[PDB]
């Protein structure tokens, strides 16, 4: 079946799988023959939206001392773009010490919020999100944050891209053409349930219907 | 990309010497104490076999422990476009860079006596400003310079 | 002169001393002598208020392996009393993390702005101390802090004791009785010319007309 | 103030053993190749110029290096009223002990290899609660708990 057809596949890629296909077998299969192949420097990173795929997934790789990254999407700007860079594209005054209640519906509280009171903000409506937005800021103020993302990392694989919102959209997007990273897109169109957090399945079928550099494959088993 | 400055203070017979470099260098002369000690500095800063061990009192210049070993390395960042190795080094480096210090790097070496232990420690930094250094992040013993540079040591006997 | 009856007396001492009389001089010089006339594990700590009297002690004494404090009061506690140990009194719940605005009036704000804006309070009255007053709730509550204290140092020295508020003045009130630990006092009385930021004269002198247990010596050098 | 226990997994020949100690001990036996590595995992835990070094391949039980090897031990604190001791051992640990488990205390040692790069590091951890424990502190070549215990080695032989 086409499960061979990925693994002979290295770029853009999607994979329209349902309930029940095996995502994480494919993904773990797909990670493990990239880390397989490649004999640079470069690294993988995993991103998720729970905790427990992440370690799971963790779980089945094992060990080495490669720098990859396997975790949630929200843990993947705070410990690559946000924490380091901050203070290089805002000033020395912004914080980069956080343990993030105090949520606000403006931008500008929640970076006087990380300032004065010194803890990550927050948006009341979820429609909206801060930390994928201060991320694409910063990404695009400094120059030694692209330098790095584009030095450390090869690939980045992405599951359940439907409840997306349009912030992860622009700053996956970005990554893809600003700084030319490959990606791994799995999704099930039909798993929207999560729509009072603010997903967005438009943007998961436009890139199926409308892709031209995307490869896609469809997973029945 | 390439290697630029080398500073050495206070370390065996070197008390304050700066010597320009390239990727290839030569040194010779009819010292033969400062050619292999040059090496051993090098070592040192670079070679985690030989920085595992300490200072002894016989590392000191004059044999005096109240006087602190500087050792520091420049780098020129030019051309991360054209070099590989330029992103090697970036990989690991993450944060201790600024947008105004883009093309230069700095690693840097101290040393302090303890009298009552009678050791010398040594502690590592890099950054982008030299006034403005941290230390090198690692775990038990090893350490995130470790992951780039590999030392190779040639000699026809031992 | 007196300065020879200082070094030899070992326990709880006053020195009124007023300008000019070399404070400093004596202070390095107490230090040394008690550090090199004790052969155990225990500390000192010096605690002053501004971060150059910090520095020149520092360097006039050197570099040692044994772990002195030397620096600000307000140091002290944040570096000995409240981030280690803030957990183990209250909760898992309240933060170690904080960068210091945000000043408020009230006791229990205050730790509401630790909590969730994760930054350390203050107060608009400047003779009322947060700091001082939560270094003492945490002591009184922490068995672990107070063995601490206790196995750590054995002296602490403290100049300018004139510019003492009186949370400064409960705090090492109890450090001296409580837990048995050595007291070291300079202090000019005719120099409270700080009062703008809350100091109280007057427990230097009631110190000095009242205490038992303290030697007291007056330098006129 | 007492040893009370260690245990050991995965380090040469042992497998998974629990042994209850004191002040002084004595071990004696006819094996005398387990005897010799019951020392050497003390020296690996507490010696700084064994542990300075890392594990080999041949330090992995059944030499498979897809193993951990942990070595964790125990203290009673219950004395710090008239014991010094505990006072040594509390002056460096300040953080890492709760109010509820003031009265034990726990030192590990972890372990597992690298494939790629052909070395085993070693990475310490103390706590109260040994389902929470935290690197111990260090700088440099020295660590938090070298500030704390002298291991004297004797053998009439080496």
């Amino acid at each position: 079946m086409s499960r061979e057809q990925i693994i002979k596949d290295g770029g853009n890629i999607l994979v329209t799988a349902g309930a029940g296909s095996g995502k994480t077998t494919i993904l773990v299969s797909k990670i493990e023959a990239d880390l397989k192949e490649n004999k640079t420097h470069y690294s993988i990173a995993a991103v998720t939206f729970t905790n427990k795929a992440a370690k799971e997934i963790e779980g089945r790789l094992g060990y080495s001392s490669r720098g990859n990254f396997i975790g949630t999407n929200d843990g993947f700007v705070e410990s690559e773009i946000i924490r380091p860079f901050i203070k290089d594209a805002f000033g020395n005054d912004y914080p980069d010490n956080f343990t993030a209640d105090n949520q606000f519906a403006s931008y500008d509280k929640g970076l006087q919020v990380l300032k004065y009171q010194n803890i990550l903000g927050t948006y009341s409506n979820p429609k909206k999100n801060f930390k994928f937005q201060l991320a694409l800021d910063i990404l695009k103020k400094s120059l030694v944050a692209r330098q790095y993302i584009f030095s450390k990392y090869f690939k980045i694989f992405i599951d359940e891209y439907q409840d997306s919102d349009k912030d992860m959209h622009n700053l996956f997007m970005y990554l893809k053409d600003q700084l030319k990273i490959k990606l791994f897109i799995v999704g099930d169109p039909k798993q929207s349930i999560y729509i009072w957090r603010g997903a967005e399945p438009e943007n998961f079928n436009g890139l199926i219907e409308n892709s031209t550099d995307f490869n896609k494959y469809h997973l029945t088993s | 990309m390439k290697f630029s400055n080398i500073t050495i203070k206070n370390f065996r017979n070197f008390e304050k010497v700066n010597i320009n470099l390239d990727n290839k260098n030569v040194i010779f002369g009819m010292n033969d104490i400062g050619k292999t000690n040059f090496l051993y500095a090098l070592r040192f800063l670079l070679d985690k076999e030989i920085r595992k061990f300490g200072f002894n009192k016989s590392d000191y210049h004059k044999h005096d422990t109240s006087k602190k070993i500087e050792i520091i390395l420049t780098l020129d960042l030019s051309n991360y476009e054209k070099d590989e190795d330029t992103k090697k080094l970036i990989s690991v480096v993450k944060g201790a860079r600024t947008s105004a210090n883009a093309d230069v790097f700095y690693i840097a070496l101290e040393s302090k006596y303890d009298d009552k232990e009678l050791y010398g420690n040594i502690i590592l930094k890099w950054g982008s400003e030299l006034d403005n250094l941290i230390d090198i992040p690692g775990r038990g013993n090893i350490n995130a310079l470790d992951n780039v540079f590999k030392v190779i040591y040639i000699n026809p006997l031992v």
